RNA sequence: AUACUUACCUGGCAGGGGAGAUACCAUGAUCACGAAGGUGGUUUUCCCAGGGCGAGGCUUAUCCAUUGCACUCCGGAUGUGCUGACCCCUGCGAUUUCCCCAAAUGUGGGAAACUCGACUGCAUAAUUUGUGGUAGUGGGGGACUGCGUUCGCGCUUUCCCCUG
């Protein structure tokens, strides 16, 4: 028959007579709650995390960033340069970094146990000026190639201030996919 | 899909939602489930009033059917497809 | 209207524009080469 | 929707603070709940999953209905699965 | 979203009927994809023999079932 | 979603019901987007009807009650995706 | 598109019938055919559920609220089948 | 050309007492002065009266709201 | 034949199996040797998600030969319908450009480019199919009420039984 002239002999009724639940005190098993392949990576992203953070710790408390033999000269005179092609010359540095003064010292860092060039080196100025004279110019040059930035080291200067093992720092070229442009620059 | 391509032009029965048998040739379908019946006839179960008799079959020849998916509730092979052989 | 010039330093390719002041997009440096022309060009071997 | 980018998360902000949070938390606690369908019967049991459709994945379920003097009759199913459009009611232990 | 080829039955009298067994008949003013249409002197012609008319007013598509011309458009 | 767990019981035995009464017990070969699901060696019984058993059959997903799956199923497995 | 919509289509102009979920069912030309199963008929002959019939002159019908249609059978003959 | 949507407005802005049918049900229908309407057509109203044919007796209820769904007919006054 | 300005006519977005393990590559990480992770590869286990290889094995007829002395299955070939371990691509029908192997116009590999498919997700549970007003809510045999009656029946009120 059709829906309207259907006779509907027993229509649809309540649940007000059918409540018959089990008591209160009967609570479910509490072991019957969890899933896998959804907590055990949470778990072990919280263990790396917090064996870090604590390995942070102990690193901030034995090394002294300003108490550093290869950092000298005033911070305010010293300069940072970072993404410098590895084959860059110790003159060839010199002959780009010199223009904008003179150069009281140049430090090339080096991998502490494989030796290689890390790519940055600080350069100190002999005079203040020179160097705040460079940071807007330097930034952005190409050396040997390779695109540079050049910003103040404020690893001595700026309160609150670590790299990128300690958390700090700027920079992301390595960050979220999709995130970060290459082609922009510090 | 193969599901339903194999079984193209297989005489089928649609079980409609108020109870009637469409028997047909199914040709083709559709994502919608629309299907497209040859030769289709119509039976329908009627219930007994009078006495205890056997149910009473009201069959009615159609011939080409397009049956809408919404109104379609299953199907099932009655028979093989007409043969066109001798 | 490309015009790719050659950058001295860093021997770059680079498009300038007319009325563009000259100076390399990737290094900063002043001095550009045009590109070696695409006219048809013969020698008699002599 | 609102949000027509494919990285969209409505649906779990709805699951998690909306009305269908009854039965995340059932599964959470695993507590039993009675639903009224379009069959006149009323199906008690726990829950396991569902989403948006609002199709629960059930166990340890009884159903129950009356016909007609009017009679009752009941069975039992350890394992099913119910669709959405046919429900009328749930109702969560109230205790 | 294409809507249906209702010019025909513009300004023409109208008999629809409804989903539960209802009927109405009306002169048809103007239409829209969902089939919601606006049919302006309207009677409610109920189950029995009398009638009520209203005049303007508008029916949902979902409930509409049919709708014939009496004017043959 | 999960409507691929439903199309994950493929070759399993269930037993659905239908909007109209109807019950359908056989084992799963296939199932769509829409619900729709096929199954081979079944037995239907119609309402008002006696048992028949038909070597297949096309269900539309619209007009399902509901399914009865197996007692032993994974359910903390399979619903993981 | 749809096949089934494609053999509408192609089917206008002709002679057809056409039940809908009221029951009552129209049988009568076709003038115009629509993707969304929109039929529009003239002079038909209706057949309600109880079987009382009456005349009609123009008549349009919602896709939606089509239960199914009845074509000439001629239609099988298409290029696409 | 006046569409669905306009008239429904300017029933509103008239606030004229709009009467609504139900959807497969004939023989109950509310009455009342509408305040809004959503694209689902959902309506409300501020004083809603529910009256059946077959009792003629007009329940009470206030500011209510109707799903579109549900609705079949409008009438004014 | 090209570009420029205006009017008119056509059109739905994202993608390229998925979950673990990766010591190793790229990102040569912005602070005095350093990230992790992530992103794009390579390596490595699976629900096997589709295919290719059809060796081996199962069912039954046709043809040839055998009179045979075995007790550890088994004569050779053809046809019908099946299964199938191991090993390969992570999946495209078509088109365009660069480089290379080459039996050098063909046969192939490493790269992308944006073009049609109805492959998927969201507009898709908000009126037109992919999330319900098509609920399934009964039928029949005996006793057991009443109204009308053509005594066949329409409506209506009870108990016991078979049936779903
Ligand atoms: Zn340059």
């Amino acid at each position: 028959k059709l829906p309207h002239e259907k006779h509907h002999n027993q229509p649809y009724c309540g649940i007000a007579p059918y409540i018959r639940e089990f008591e209160d005190p009967r609570d479910a098993p509490p072991p019957t709650r969890a899933e896998t392949r959804e907590e055990r990576m949470e778990r072990k992203r919280r263990e790396k995390i917090e064996r870090r953070q604590q390995e942070v710790e102990t690193e901030l408390k034995m090394w002294d960033p300003h108490n550093d033999p290869n950092a000298q000269g005033d911070a305010f005179k010293t300069l940072f340069v970072a993404r410098v092609n590895y084959d860059t010359t110790e003159s060839k540095l010199r002959r780009e970094f010199e223009v904008y003064g003179p150069i009281k010292r140049i430090h090339m860092v080096y991998s502490k146990r494989s030796g290689k060039p890390r790519g940055y080196a600080f350069i100190e100025y002999e005079h203040e000026r020179d160097m705040h004279s460079a940071y807007k110019h330097a930034d952005g040059k190409k050396i040997d190639g390779r695109r540079v930035l050049v910003d103040v080291e404020r690893g001595r200067t700026v309160k609150g201030w670590r790299p990128r093992r300690l958390g700090g720092g700027l920079g992301g070229t390595r960050r979220g996919g999709a995130d970060v442009n290459i082609r922009h620059s510090g | 899909s193969s599901k339903m391509l194999q079984h193209i032009d297989y005489r089928m029965r649609c079980i409609l939602q108020d109870g009637r048998i469409f028997i047909g040739t199914f040709k083709a379908f559709d994502k919608h489930m629309n299907l497209i019946l040859c030769d289709c006839d119509e039976f329908r179960k009627i219930k007994p009033k009078n006495s205890k008799q056997a149910e009473r079959e009201e069959k009615r020849v159609l011939g080409l059917v397009l049956l809408r998916g919404e109104n379609l509730v299953s199907m099932t092979v009655e028979g093989p497809p007409p043969k066109d052989t001798g | 209207q490309p015009m790719i010039y050659i950058c001295g330093e860093c021997h770059t390719e680079n498009e300038i524009k007319s009325r563009d002041p000259i100076r390399c997009r990737e290094c900063g440096y002043r001095i550009m080469y045009k590109k070696r022309t695409k006219r048809l060009v013969v020698f008699d071997a002599r | 929707e609102m949000t027509p980018e494919e990285l969209q998360k409505r649906e779990e902000e709805e699951f998690n603070t909306g009305p269908l949070s009854v039965l995340t938390q059932s599964v959470k606690n695993n507590t039993q709940v009675l639903i009224n369908c379009r069959n006149n019967k009323k199906l008690l049991g726990r829950v396991k999953a569902f989403d948006r459709h609002c199709n629960m994945v059930l166990e340890n379920v009884k159903e129950m209905w009356t016909e007609v003097k009017p009679v009752n009759k009941d069975r039992y199913i350890s394992k099913m699965f119910l669709r959405g459009d046919s429900v009328i009611v749930v109702l969560r232990n109230p205790l | 979203a294409h809507p249906p080829e209702l010019k025909k039955f513009m300004d023409k009298k109208l008999s629809l009927k409804l989903n539960g067994g209802r009927h109405v008949q009306g002169i048809l003013r103007g239409f829209d994809p969902f089939m919601n249409l606006v049919i302006d002197e309207c009677v409610e012609m109920a189950t029995s023999g009398q009638q009520n008319n209203i005049g303007m007013v508008v029916i949902r598509g979902n409930s509409i079932i049919m709708l014939e011309a009496l004017e043959r458009v | 979603k999960l409507v691929r767990f439903l199309m994950k019981l493929s070759h399993e035995t269930v037993t659905i019901e239908l909007k109209n009464g109807t019950q359908v017990h056989g084992t799963i070969t296939g199932v769509d987007v829409s619900m729709n699901t096929h199954l081979k060696a079944v037995k239907m019984t119609l309402k008002n009807r006696e048992p028949v058993q038909l070597e297949t059959l096309s269900i539309r997903g619209n007009n399902i009650r509901y399914f009865i799956l197996p007692d032993s199923l994974p359910l903390d497995t399979l619903l993981v995706d | 598109i749809g096949v089934p919509i494609k053999v509408l289509h192609e089917a206008e102009g002709h002679i057809v019938t056409c039940e809908t979920n009221t029951g009552e069912v129209y049988r009568g030309k076709l003038i115009e055919a629509e993707d969304n199963m929109n039929c529009q008929m003239s002079n038909i002959t209706v057949t309600y559920r109880d079987g009382r019939v009456a005349q009609l002159e123009q008549v349009y019908i919602r896709g939606s609220k089509i239960r199914f249609l009845i074509l000439p059978d001629m239609l099988k003959n298409a290029p696409m089948l | 050309m006046v569409q669905p949507i306009n008239l429904i407005f300017r029933y509103l802005q008239n606030r004229s007492r709009i009467q609504v049918w139900l959807y497969e049900q004939v023989n109950m229908r509310i009455e009342g002065c509408i305040i809004g309407f959503d694209e689902y057509m959902n309506l409300v109203l501020d004083d809603a009266e529910e009256i059946h044919s077959k009792t003629k007796s007009r329940k009470q209820l206030g500011r209510i709201m109707l799903k579109g769904d549900n609705i079949t007919l409008l009438q004014s006054v």
